[PDB]
């Protein structure tokens, strides 16, 4: 599997729907609704050795697994809330209670000294786009302040061309006049790398 | 056999007694 | 999570009756099982306040990570593991990721109640993906950890009894804490005060079934806190 986010800075709520018909006689069917929450967190201790980060990234998926990924120094941890999805050696044995939450919930009331949560962007009702060999998310990020921007998620199973499709997606922004905007493909496992993908865009 | 409270108490904070308390 | 248990012990030799017992009692078998957990604590290097960014006081945990390992991995992973390249046989394995509270506070209370906070640690990647180092990222260091072997009884009402064994992990060798028998254990997970109380009533019929024979009763919620705090001279 492949991946790639873009987010859009310079835009508007509309912004979402001029690019979703710039590929009208690109689509062909269109899935389910997704969401997601970003959220950001900032070290407080204070003899943080140098080099080494006070930021800490959460991307949480809905339904992705109801999984949260997080990403700090360029190593991630994925993580899960669901009791669906616990490994079931792991109920059997007792090292689990069959009942988890997430892993923003534990940071803000167990961990919440050491860990702040400073912003949180979330992105609901998002779209699932589907064309020749590439599925693409569209979904309208909004903070605390009003909308935030536009969010581009590019998934392909076509290990091959890709490349050539992401070059596409970002065509048809220069059409719908959507300049200055941050495109990620980098890597580290794919929701690892996907949500690398989105913190390297938003941060 | 053994004091139940002090093998919890290990397994919370990792604590073994080398001396017999209260 | 809210766990409502209670506690018991036998000697070695109660072994067998014990499991004869329970599985009447229970109508089924013992099943065998095992766990290692390794347990983390704040780095004492690196010091913070202990207060929200809401300026409310917040206290210093234990985090315990928790998982099960095949028996055929078991002297690998305790007695032979450090020379890791000396052994009988990428990313990180799942873990259980927990945080607990001190238990409930109440005279007469009839079971214990402890609050428990837990998460799954899935899979890991990047550069330091080794749970340890993941760990550190979050700002902890490894403390201890500990071996626990024993066989379980699955009965009503979500209600499980463990006979366990337990031992503390270390190069220097790992040192039986039951040494002499098992530790018992009586517990139901609860995640409406009608199902803490339906619970408790379970857990008190279990208790007055084997009243007479084995005991089993609250321990001291001081035992059952793993909150972080000094270097006490104890008594």
């Amino acid at each position: 599997g492949k991946s790639a986010v873009i987010f859009v800075e310079r835009a508007t709520p509309a912004t979402l729907t001029e690019l979703k018909d710039a590929l009208s006689n690109s689509i062909l069917s269109v899935r389910d609704p997704w969401s997601i929450d970003f959220r950001t967190y900032r070290c407080s201790i204070k003899n943080l050795p140098a080099d080494v980060s006070k930021l800490m990234y959460s991307i949480t998926f809905h339904h992705h697994g109801r999984q949260t990924v997080l990403i700090k120094d360029n190593s991630a941890m994925v993580t899960t809330a669901a009791a669906a999805d616990i490994p079931p050696a792991l109920v059997f044995n007792g090292s689990s209670t069959g009942v988890p939450e997430s892993i923003d919930t534990i940071l803000s009331s167990k961990l919440s000294n050491i860990w702040m949560q400073r912003q949180l962007i979330k992105g609901d009702a998002g779209e699932t786009l589907i064309l020749d060999g590439l599925t693409v998310r569209l979904v309208n990020l909004f903070s605390s302040t009003g909308f935030k921007g536009l969010l581009i998620e590019l998934q392909a199973d076509e290990a091959g061309e890709f490349e050539t499709k992401i070059a596409g997606i970002e065509g048809h922004l220069a059409e719908i006049r959507a300049k200055e905007y941050k495109t990620s493909s980098d890597s580290l496992n794919e929701i690892c790398d996907l949500a690398y993908q989105y913190v390297r865009a938003l941060e | 056999p053994f004091n139940v409270d002090d093998v919890l108490k290990f397994t919370f904070t990792g604590e073994k007694h080398h001396h017999h308390h209260h | 999570v809210q766990q409502l248990s209670l506690f018991g012990s036998i000697g070695d030799d109660g072994y067998d009756l014990l499991i004869s017992t329970l599985t009447t009692i229970s109508g089924n078998p013992p099943l065998l099982y095992n766990s290692l957990c390794t347990v983390w604590k704040p780095n004492p290097s690196y010091d913070v306040e202990n207060v929200n960014s809401r300026n409310q006081l917040v206290e210093p945990n234990r985090i315990k990570l928790s998982k099960e390992v095949p028996f055929s991995y078991l002297i690998d992973e305790t007695m032979m593991d450090k020379p890791l390249n000396f052994r009988i046989l990428e990313s990180c394995s799942p873990w259980s990721l927990q945080i607990s509270d001190i238990p409930a506070a109440g005279n007469n209370r009839s079971v214990s109640m402890q609050t428990i906070a837990e998460t799954i640690i899935l899979s890991s990647a990047g550069k330091n993906s080794s749970v340890s180092s993941l760990m550190n990222g979050l700002g902890y260091v490894f403390e201890f950890q500990y071996l626990t072997i024993g066989v379980k009884f699955f009965m009503k009402h979500g209600l499980i009894l463990e006979l366990q064994k337990i031992w503390q992990i270390e190069e220097a060798g790992n040192s039986q804490i039951t040494s002499g028998g098992f530790l018992l254990k009586a517990y139901i997970n609860v995640s409406d005060i009608d199902r803490i109380n339906y619970t408790e009533t379970v857990l008190m019929n279990l208790k007055k079934e084997l009243q007479g024979y084995i005991e089993l009763s609250v321990p001291d919620r001081q035992s059952m806190d793993s909150r972080v705090a000094h270097g006490n001279i104890l008594i």
